[PDB]
């Protein structure tokens, strides 16, 4: 609610990170194209054109905010349909896995 | 020839409905069309046909001999073939599969003797 | 409680700090005592034996005539057991080994009865059994601990119990797309299925990292191996989160000791594991596996098994090779289900009890219809986690209540109620079903050799509960049938302790070795001529 | 051309013996002649069609492009060193064995998926 | 027939749809794909 | 099975051969080649 420098910076950082510049709504200098099939209702004047991309992936609805989990939450695994091939589903892991991972033992 | 309410027995069901539905029009309409009973009645109708094609010529055969059916059936079966996809074999491709493993297990048994007798 | 308050206590040892410092190896300059509790350590084996034989010699010296010396041997070797029963073959009247297993060590305690000069402490078969049980467990406890990494060593892929994670940065878990972030999620969960899989999201002032660790054990390596492909996970639940949790931990073990019930369950996952490991077993089915086949981890990645359950299977059955793994829905309690399902061996562990309760039927009457179906299903072997009080009709206060008005149990008094049978009635009912088949009751053996399933998956426990579970395992044995061999013949039937009984194994070849073992320790072994028996 | 692709094992000079089926960690690249792409495209085309039902039911995994199972190797492609020598193909489109496996089991897995829905639609 | 909206470019109960067979276009797909040994290669 | 050596890249009695059918690759040459008038041209 009250953006703090630490936070603003964590957003301006996320913005800089290499990614794909959204392409559904092309940019104009005097008009903001707004999805017709979207909650936003244009003001009045000549600044909002009701442009409709060929295939916008977003649907509407909101999200009720949930407080920060006090501890790592376990996640039961429920499967999908497509399956990756052992070869590809391996390096995929080995490209982002924490290999020499330091770990505590605790008491057995 | 399975409980899969196929395109054939389906073309007929739509006729029985449209038929039994207007015969209910005018008068108390005390009987809302069935459907679970219609699907099953048309299933044996399409089935009785595949069975003994001839019957559809004899006066007194349930469903099959009303003018709609057949003219109906065929034109269904028609478009039905022109869309089968390729994997139509998915039907009972479970027991069919389990039967193939059954054979390879017995054939593996053969190779096992070829493997011993002639060492 | 039970022990009276001693007049005075005189301390000794190497760092007493309140009494003189003595060295029990040599002679002592002090007077006698009723109780001379000795607890000194012996520690490189022969002189170590001398050390012990000597220490006990002076400790069994400091005791008042008619006292109680309590030495503690570190390595009760059959090298010291000759010297002890020779030198002090007289010194005391009674003698008991009191091995208190706190950790894995072979140091046992010996107490001497009446410190009277003319005693006769002869080495008995008890000792052979006691001593033998001890070791039988260190192989079990050691083999078990092998699955654990050495402290302070960076986690590699080598360690069996190693915790492997996958940290992604602002991962875009997308459904229907094999994008890396969602692709890594696959492997990870595949590499640690029966485990935990904990996902976290810590917000750095930069991006938002999201590690997703899990305790990769050997129970996953067995499962993952059977996998032909790595299925995807419905990333919706993950995509929903959008809240920061605490940072990951990466700890081989959880913090609390598993429920007495798990000590027992992980006592069969080791048993079914060892049974299914048998080659000739071939095709096996599981009547009522979990909603998600939990048996796939306890089977050699080559055996062809077919788990079944009323509920739908949790794992995408497609990822497993159809030939090797099959899945049938619907219950086995219903006659229909048994059409076209032939397996040479069935296993009804964890279900058989719930079916009798679900089908609201009598336990004996239930298996009365199941066993014959397995025979028809074409089954040579059978394993059913039946719940009958074969050891005693005595129950556990909090774990299982045995309502006697109606043959039934109450696991956690209420949480679930399942009917039971009796050792004898159910025994003869099954023997009447399969007359030629040989029956046998396998139960969680005190050797705790099953351990590489509790300490192996990374779960704490109470060395005191092993007792509870070896008593909870006795309330629900695993009746192992085997139509492939002739059954035994016990002349007393409800065989009473201390009575000579006639047992007859019908084997065509006289050139065989009889070796009856009870508790995971052999007790009677030897061809007809010579038979070493520690059971009597 | 047709058959598996070969390459001069002895290097440079490609004669009727300095060739050898270019096999490797992926299996052997077999050439995908023009018409044989018509089939695998016609097969995948009939699956992509069911795109709206794959997303709806969270199965599938995106549209199956045949250009995901092939490659752009180049060499001589024939049935035997002798005759493969007369088919120098550059940057042809070959599908490796292990791939000829997926394009197979994918079209098979997806084929089940649709074969089912496709039956209800009917 | 409940409204969807974007999942697919057409609503079923959508405005002005129209079932209407034409002897001209016999509906659909691709069943006879050739795969036999000689013909697939 | 007498050793040959070069005529063909494989010896029959050669080292580590292996008969082993796989439900996966149904052995097949090219029998159904299409040659009928309309289809061959
Ligand atoms: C909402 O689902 C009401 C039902 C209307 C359509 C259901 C299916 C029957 C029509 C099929 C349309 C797609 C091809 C037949
Ligand atoms: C030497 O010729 C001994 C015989 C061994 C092979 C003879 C033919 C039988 C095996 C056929 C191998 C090629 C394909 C069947």
């Amino acid at each position: 609610a009250i953006p703090t420098m630490s936070d603003v910076r964590s957003f301006v950082a996320r913005l800089m990170a290499e990614g794909d510049p959204q392409q559904w709504f092309p940019y104009r200098v005097d008009q903001i194209l707004y999805w017709p099939e979207s909650p936003f209702v244009p003001p009045i004047g000549p600044f909002y054109a009701p442009f409709r991309p060929v295939n916008f992936p977003f649907t509407t609805g909101s999200y009720t905010v949930v407080p920060d989990a006090s501890r790592p939450l376990r996640l039961l695994p429920q499967y999908r349909n497509a399956t990756i091939t052992v070869q590809q589903a391996d390096d995929a892991y080995e490209d982002t896995a924490l290999s020499p991972l330091i770990t505590t033992h605790g008491f057995c | 020839a399975s409980r899969t309410d196929d395109s054939a027995t389906s073309a007929i069901v739509s006729r029985l409905a449209v038929q039994h539905k207007l015969s209910q029009v005018g008068q108390a309409s005390p009987t809302p069309p069935d459907y679970p009973l219609l699907w099953r009645r048309a299933k044996r109708a399409a089935s009785m046909f595949v069975s003994n094609p001839s019957l559809a010529l004899q006066v007194g055969i349930p469903v099959l001999t009303q003018s709609g059916m057949l003219s109906a059936l065929t034109s269904g079966v028609g478009t039905a073939l022109r869309t089968g996809s390729l994997g139509k074999g998915v039907t009972d491709a479970s027991e069919k599969l389990r039967a193939r493993q059954s054979l390879t297990v017995a054939k593996q048994a053969f190779f096992d003797q070829i493997g011993s007798l002639w060492p | 409680p039970g022990l009276p308050i001693p007049r005075r206590i005189v301390q000794f040892g190497y760092d007493v700090v309140h009494g003189s410092l003595l060295d029990l190896s040599r002679a002592v300059p002090t007077g006698t005592f009723g109780l001379v509790y000795a607890d000194l350590d012996q520690v490189d084996m022969p002189a170590a034996n001398r050390a012990a034989i000597a220490m006990l010699g002076t400790a069994l010296q400091m005791t008042t005539a008619g006292g109680v010396s309590v030495l503690k041997v570190n390595f009760p070797t059959r090298a010291f057991w000759t010297q002890v029963f020779n030198l002090y073959a007289t010194h005391a009247t009674t003698l008991h080994l009191v091995k208190p297993t706190i950790v894995n060590s072979s140091e046992v305690f010996l107490v001497f009865g009446g410190r009277q000069s003319n005693g006769a402490l002869r080495s008995t078969t008890a000792l052979q059994r006691a001593l033998l049980s001890l070791y039988a467990r260190n192989a079990a406890i050691d083999r078990a601990v092998t699955h654990i990494p050495f402290f302070g060593v960076p986690d590699d892929g080598t360690s069996d119990l190693g915790i492997d994670a996958v940290r992604l940065f602002d991962p875009m878990f997308s459904d229907a797309v094999a994008n890396l972030p969602s692709n890594a999620l696959a492997s990870l969960v595949s590499r640690v299925v029966p485990s935990s899989i904990m996902f976290t999201r810590v917000p750095s002032n930069g991006p938002v990292s999201t590690t997703i660790y899990g305790k990769r054990t050997f129970l996953s390596n067995r499962r993952r191996a059977r996998l032909r492909d790595v299925p995807m996970l419905i990333t919706t639940t993950l995509v929903h989160q959008r809240r920061f949790t605490t940072p990951p931990t990466f700890t081989l073990f959880s913090s609390e000791a598993v429920p007495v019930t798990t000590l027992v369950a992980a006592g069969y996952n080791s048993f079914i594991s060892e049974q299914t490991r048998n080659p000739n077993l071939a095709h096996l089915l599981d009547l009522g596996t979990g909603p998600e086949c939990r048996i796939l981890s306890l089977i050699p990645p080559t055996l062809q098994v077919t788990m079944s359950d009323s509920r739908p299977c949790a794992e995408l059955m497609a990822s497993f090779d159809p030939a090797l793994t099959a899945y049938v829905q619907g219950d086995y309690s219903t006659a229909a289900f048994w059409n076209g399902i032939r397996c040479d061996s069935a296993t009804a562990i964890f279900t058989i009890g719930a079916a009798a309760a679900a089908a609201g039927t009598d336990l004996i009457a239930f298996v009365q219809q199941l066993i014959p179906r397995i025979v028809a299903a074409g089954g040579t072997r059978m394993w059913l986690q039946l719940n009958t009080p074969l050891y005693e009709v005595s129950s556990l206060p909090d774990l299982i209540e045995i309502d006697l008005r109606d043959h039934v149990y109450r696991f956690n008094g209420g949480e679930r109620v399942e009917p039971y049978a009796d050792p004898v009635p159910l025994q003869q009912a099954i023997a009447a079903l399969l007359p030629a088949a040989a029956l046998s009751w396998h139960t969680l053996s005190p050797t705790c050799d099953w351990l590489p399933y509790i300490i192996g998956v990374g779960s704490p426990l109470n060395l005191s509960d092993i007792n509870t579970a070896i008593s909870y395992s006795r309330l629900t044995p695993i009746l192992h049938i085997d139509t492939t061999t002739p059954p035994l013949r016990v002349n007393p039937v409800p065989t009473p302790l201390n009575q000579q009984c006639a047992i007859r194994i019908t084997s065509l070849d006289p050139a065989a070795v009889l070796s009856v073992q009870h508790n995971g320790v052999e007790v009677i072994g030897g061809t007809p001529g010579n038979v070493i028996s520690v059971a009597g | 051309p047709t058959g598996k692709l070969w390459r001069p094992v002895g290097t440079s000079v490609a004669t009727i013996d300095s060739l050898a089926i270019v096999s490797d960690r992926f299996g052997q690249y077999s050439f995908v002649n023009e018409g044989m792409r018509e089939t695998f495209s016609k097969a995948l085309f009939d699956i992509n069609m069911w795109q709206p039902l794959f997303q709806a039911t969270k199965t599938g995994c995106g549209p199956i492009v045949l250009s995901s199972f092939t490659t752009t190797t180049s060499g001589y492609v024939g049935a035997t060193a002798g005759d493969a020598l007369d088919n120098p193909v550059t940057n042809g489109v070959f599908i490796s064995t292990v791939q000829i496996m997926n394009l197979q089991r994918t079209i098979a897995a997806r084929m089940r998926d649709v074969a089912l829905w496709q039956k209800h639609l009917d | 027939g409940n409204v969807q909206t974007s999942v697919n470019t057409y609503n079923i109960t959508g405005d002005g749809n129209s079932f209407t067979p034409t002897s001209d276009m016999t509906s659909t797909a691709a069943p006879a794909i050739d795969l036999k040994p000689g013909v697939l290669n």
